[PDB]
């Protein structure tokens, strides 16, 4: 999924998404019997990332964790 | 040479080595005809297609020209001036004065005869064969072709190009270009390419005509 | 010499077609035929212009045949191909333009900033979307045309409305067979015919009140248009080669989040348009 | 006499939309004609292709036969 | 139309009134197609030509009764 | 012979149809040629009028394009 | 004399109109339009009736409700 | 003699339909007319086969009474 989502946005090499993050996502942002809700939420993360980078580059490596959730 | 009133041609194409009646009935040009025949019988001919006025304008005339020494002094100011002049050597344009009258120099009045004759008469014979096959497809668009066959002794190639180039009607303005050109081989290959596109579109017309009959 | 003969045959067809046919626009038809080579347009479009060029030469009645060919040449050379606005590369400049609209309320203007922030970050060695158009929804008076107006300012593009209230047919979406006059395309080709760029904006109006009650689904052709590559293959009933509708940005106004047709509930992103406060509306009546 | 002249000139229309149709009336007809003689297919199906072959070489404003036959 | 007559007089102009009731097409709103004689313009042009001033007053009658069947 | 008769019937239709009234008089061309210049129209209306003025004066009763231009 | 020349003309009009399939045989949608106007009714009947005249001519008469409209 | 006449129609109609839009009708009309009169059949077959022999030589598109005839 997440490689396709950094293919959607264009944050190739920009994004670190760990997997406690993915646990937080499925436990909090999608309760369905598929993969589509994960496309939607990881799309929200991808879009908010492109916003935070084009306004200014703080780093080249961006750690998304279980702690930056209601910001993306 | 010997600055003249200028006669803007838009309806008569003269020949070198042959008399041609000039038909000028426009009011500001027939005075130039009278004053040029009073200019020791010398007439300076430059055509125009830039919008047709009776003024000798430097913006309407080209940079190419032709001479005309007068062979019959007649003017008829009650209508179109009937005058027969002749060219014996073509010219160019050197001067421009806003008219009336435009004062301009041409070239000298003399006879021109070819030095080389071999490649000259080869291209003359090719052009005569081209006219005599084109005038066969010009039978529907009829023009008499005895007028070339009586002047076969004249081996002047630019004069015969002025003749055959006159004896085929594709565009009067390009015939004014050719009639006023200095260069002879350029006007010869030009008339060859014109007979080329003419006979090629004749054959395309025959193709479409048989196409139509078969569709019938 | 051959082209002299060929354009000579074109002069023959002009000489004949100014003798018969519907002729009070047939020299205009000749200009649009001349405008085929003059409007920058694709070679599939140049080839369908060769097709209608061999549907020209109407050496028959002024009955609709010449007229429908004139209209086809009109819709050719007046829906612009190959012409475009130099876009802005910035969301900072876009925010500079949205400093002036209704102040922009700082709720949805940042969402538009998101959606353009990813789309001033277009990668893939192209411009891919794989994305919605970010549809809008609210009561009608609020700044639908105004917000889209400011965004068209921001990109230095143009803004334009075409409406879809009370539409029910793909016959209203797509046109019909150009075999009689009165055949035209649907709305969208005319909306593009209004602008002179292949990168305009279109504002779709009231699309939840497009309620299909006859043959054909408009929602079918509209979800075709909403798909970011099927628009690039989208064509109507009137036309041959599909207009490249991938270079065209879109935006859409509706009012109901529930009467929207169902495949349109994908390829979509809702931003619910607000019902403004008194103080901001007052500020508008004071300042603008 | 008028409608005679009218038929005469619309024959000119068709034959000058033809323009030596060995090339074609419009040249893309013999580009899809070679998909007959260059695509390996069964004999009855290519036989009805060869029977459609004799109905080819038509324009659009004239006969709309290759209009469907190319697509076929 | 009483109000309209005294409008044109009170404007010192010319009053003219025509009907747009029942119109379905561009036959009486716009003119007919230019490919035939018997194309006559909209009634609006009629109101123009029949009256004489650059500043007329035109009255459009039964405007709630114009709809569409053909010609948009 | 019967289809040639039906042909002849449908053209006797139009021959009877053009009867019952005929247009003559050629001073109307002078009248309208004046009234274009003798009704001072703006360059929109004087331009379209000069177009119809240049279009005519070859026929205005004959060809179906110059007739509706004459009524125009 | 005017009525008599127009009588010759209308004579030959009916003479040609006769031998052309009997005025479409007075086809079905002609006579359906007739019968509403051939019976004097309240006027809103004629309104919704020519309405439902226009509501046809778009289905195939396999329609299980627009046929019910034809019955109405 | 009736069979000889149907043979002559069988021969001439396939000789002409083999050159024409009977190629789109596949010329199976006078190929399966051989099953009408050129195979030993009962008078039931001859009766029905005449009833759809009259349905030979037809148009080939738009609800064809030729293809259902040869099928019959």
């Amino acid at each position: 999924l997440w490689p396709k989502q950094v293919r959607e946005s264009g944050m190739e090499g920009r994004i670190e998404v760990t997997d406690a993050a993915i646990l937080r996502v499925i436990s909090e942002y999608t309760r369905e019997a598929g993969v589509r809700g994960l496309e939607r939420e990881l799309g929200k993360i991808a879009r908010k990332g492109a916003k935070f980078w084009l306004e200014g580059a703080w780093e080249g490596l961006r750690t998304i964790d279980a702690s930056d959730i209601p910001t993306y | 040479r010997l600055e003249l009133p200028v006669i803007p041609l838009r309806n008569t194409v003269i020949l070198p080595h042959t008399t041609t009646p000039v038909d000028v009935g426009r009011a500001k040009s027939k005075r130039a005809v009278e004053e040029a025949m009073g200019a020791d019988r010398l007439i300076f001919l430059v055509a125009q297609r830039d919008p047709e006025v009776d003024d000798p304008a430097p913006d309407d005339l080209y940079t190419w020209g032709v001479q005309a020494v007068v062979k019959q002094a007649m003017r008829l100011p009650d209508g179109t001036l009937q005058v027969m002049v002749e060219a014996r050597a073509r010219a160019q344009v050197t001067d421009y004065i806003p008219g009336p009258y435009l004062r301009a120099r041409g070239e000298v009045f003399s006879e021109i005869f070819p030095i080389d004759e071999a490649v000259v008469r080869v291209l003359v014979e090719e052009l005569k064969e081209a006219f005599e096959k084109y005038v066969a497809n010009h039978k529907s668009l009829r023009l008499d072709r005895y007028q070339l066959e009586a002047v076969k002794g004249t081996s002047d190639p630019a004069m015969l190009a002025d003749t055959i180039a006159y004896h085929a009607t594709w565009t009067v303005a390009e015939k004014q270009e050719i009639l006023e050109l200095t260069d002879l081989e350029a006007r010869l290959k030009k008339v060859l390419g014109l007979l080329s596109r003419d006979l090629e579109r004749f054959e395309l017309d025959k193709r479409v005509a048989q196409r139509v009959k078969e569709q019938m | 010499d051959t082209n002299q003969r060929e354009y000579y045959l074109r002069e023959q067809m002009k000489a004949i077609q100014k003798e018969l046919g519907g002729e009070d626009g047939l020299s205009d038809l000749e200009a649009l035929r001349k405008k085929i080579e003059e409007v920058g347009m694709p070679e599939a479009v140049k080839t369908k212009a060769l097709k209608e060029l061999d549907r020209l030469e109407r050496m028959q009645q002024g009955s609709p045949e010449a007229t429908v060919a004139r209209t086809y040449l009109d819709w050719l050379t007046e829906v612009p191909w190959s012409k475009a606005d130099p876009e802005v590369l910035d969301i900072n400049h876009t925010r500079q333009v949205l400093d002036e609209d209704h102040y922009g309320l700082k709720d949805v203007k940042e969402r538009i900033l998101e959606y353009l922030a990813v789309r001033q970050l277009t990668q893939g060695l192209d411009v891919r979307n794989k994305a919605p158009i970010l549809v809008l929804v609210g009561p009608p008076g609020v700044g639908k045309t105004s917000l889209g107006r400011s965004i068209a300012r921001s990109m230095n593009r143009k803004f334009h409305r075409i409406s879809l209230g009370g539409v029910r047919d793909e016959a209203e979406i797509r046109g019909h067979r150009r075999t009689y006059i009165g055949a035209m395309p649907g709305k969208l080709i005319h909306a593009m015919k209004q602008v002179g760029v292949i990168n305009p904006v279109i504002l779709l109006d009231e699309i939840d009140k497009m309620s299909s009650d006859w043959r054909g689904d408009p929602a079918s052709a509209m979800l075709e248009v909403l798909d970011p590559e099927q628009n690039n293959t989208f064509t109507d009933h009137y036309l041959d080669v599909p207009y490249d509708l991938s270079k065209v940005f879109f935006i859409t106004t509706a009012n109901t989040l529930q009467t929207i047709p169902r495949p349109l509930l994908d390829r979509m992103e809702v931003i619910e348009i607000p019902g403004y406060t008194n103080m901001e509306k007052q500020a508008i009546a004071r300042q603008y």
